[PDB]
């Protein structure tokens, strides 16, 4: 049981946060689920680790 | 058993912004008969008693803002918030009733980020009547600051003082979505008076030094 | 008004017995099952089961088998909640609610909380919070409540009239005992102008304390 906190950076700048809980595998899998159900209006995105992997960066390109 | 997924835990979100929580479900909510997905969505807030928003996946009860919307079919549901506000900070939870146990999501937490606010210090030495009992508490209000974290040190004639302190946190205001915290430093009648100098100090992102309250018993 | 009253909170040692109940008012009764949901203290929702309210057949989930039972009291449209044995662990909220044809819940009631724990009923001691200076601006008030047990206690300041800018700040536990304090933050020119008082009350004790704020 672990959380990790995400920064979900869009391609305006705007800047929203959010939190998974579980095992690292599947909170990190749901940051991941999460960011493709985003990106179906803003774009593709990359993501990147950081805190030993607890903290994340997905950045979304828009359009 | 069917269990629910909420995603994610916890969401921060800017006033008027667009809000996404999502809900899964380990096996089909969709009654083929009537064609209707019996998952509902519903809002709590603190110290309140749930309240639905969204049933039948999509349909949204009369008096819920139009704002809310449900979405999605067989495993796979998304509450959204087009525009967010204040009155919106709550606990989100989705809930199927297709096959018993109802059962719901553990819950996605929605709170509002705002523009950056330094906390109102305000201390308070004990009371004549509390006093009048054995008993000395110094209380001190840290109010409407955000972000939330923040972190409260006493002194007591210039040393830092740490037992004997009890501190309490308010959830995100509903009106200007700020946080609020109380700090009570609790000493005996006797140690009281063998001080004179009471500080409370405040370390908020908002200074770069600590905000400072203070009172001096010999005044 | 369509509406479910519960009655008020319990104080129960583990072992013992409590019976909640939920009186339906404004609908027929036996035209819906009620449910119960239940929360623990800063946990989820998690369903208990329900009653046919015509029959009186209960449904249980799992995890409520044995120790809790659900009885009505057709007569009198109200439905009943009785846990048996009760344990440290069934400390929490319990909800009854009203359940649609469109399978969910539109009416709840406002729920009972059930404190399971050995401790002493203890009345609250509350101190006003004057300031210290007198500046002239906003004006911050307050009020200390310590020393009680069990939990809740309402605060209001000016009985409710003076609700804006307050913060009543959630209990803190230490040796079986609360202690809770809530400030008010008012215009320079009301005060002391005007009257600031806070209305403290702690039903488990019947102890309802006005205290007024005095420069």
């Amino acid at each position: 049981e672990v959380t990790i906190k995400v920064n979900l950076i869009f391609a305006d700048g705007k800047i929203q946060t959010a939190e998974f809980k579980g095992t690292f595998e599947e909170a990190t899998a749901e940051a991941y689920r999460y960011a493709a159900l985003l990106a179906k209006v803003n774009g593709e995105w990359t993501a990147d680790l950081e805190d030993g992997g607890n903290h994340m960066n997905i950045k979304f390109a828009g359009k | 058993d069917i269990v629910m997924s909420q995603s994610p835990s916890s969401l921060a979100v800017s006033a008027g912004e667009k809000v996404t929580m999502s809900c899964k479900s380990s096996q089909s909510l969709l009654n083929s008969r009537t064609r209707k997905n019996y998952l509902a969505w519903y809002q709590q807030k603190p110290g309140q008693s749930p309240k639905v928003l969204i049933y039948w996946a999509s349909t949204r009860e009369s008096g819920v803002p139009d704002r809310f919307t449900g979405r999605g079919s067989g495993t796979d549901f998304t509450l959204t918030i087009s525009s967010v506000q204040a009155e919106d900070q709550a606990v989100y939870y989705c809930k199927q009733a297709y096959i018993p146990p109802l059962t719901f999501g553990a819950g996605t937490k929605l709170e509002l980020k705002r523009a950056d606010a330094a906390p109102t210090v305000s201390i308070f030495p004990p009371s004549s009547e509390q006093l009048t009992s054995g008993g000395a508490s110094v209380v001190c209000f840290l109010n409407n600051f955000y972000p939330k974290d923040i972190n409260v040190k006493w002194k007591i004639d210039g040393s830092e003082r740490q037992n004997g302190v009890l501190n309490s946190w308010t959830d995100q205001d509903s009106k200007d979505s700020t946080y609020s915290m109380s700090s009570t430093l609790t000493l005996t009648k006797d140690e009281y008076e063998r001080h004179n100098s009471y500080t409370c100090e405040a370390t908020h992102k908002t200074s770069t030094s600590p905000i400072v309250k203070s009172f001096n018993r010999n005044e | 008004q369509i509406q479910l009253v519960q009655s008020g909170p319990e104080l129960k040692k583990p072992g013992e017995t409590v019976k909640i109940s939920c009186k339906a008012s404004g609908y027929t009764f036996t035209d819906f099952s009620m449910h119960w949901v239940n929360q623990a203290p800063g946990k989820g929702l998690n369903w208990m089961g329900w009653v046919n309210t015509e029959t009186g057949e209960p449904t249980y989930a799992d995890d409520f088998k044995g120790r809790f039972a659900f009885s009505l009291e057709t007569s009198a449209s109200t439905a009943y909640l009785q846990i048996n044995s009760l344990k440290n662990e069934d400390t929490a909220t319990y909800f009854c609610a009203r359940f649609l044809l469109r399978q969910y819940f539109d009416v709840w009631g406002a729920g009972t909380t059930v404190t399971v724990s050995s401790a002493k009923t203890t009345p609250p001691s509350v101190y006003p919070l004057a300031p210290g200076s007198a500046a002239q601006s906003m004006v911050t008030l307050g009020c200390l409540v310590k020393g009680y047990f069990p939990e809740p206690v309402t605060v209001t300041w000016n009985s409710g009239s003076l609700s804006s800018g307050v913060h009543t700040f959630p209990a803190v536990l230490q040796s079986d005992l609360y202690t809770l304090s809530s400030s008010v933050t008012v215009p320079s020119s009301t005060w002391p102008s005007e009257t600031v008082t806070c209305n403290v009350a702690h039903p488990a004790s019947s102890t309802k304390v006005d205290k007024k704020i005095v420069p």
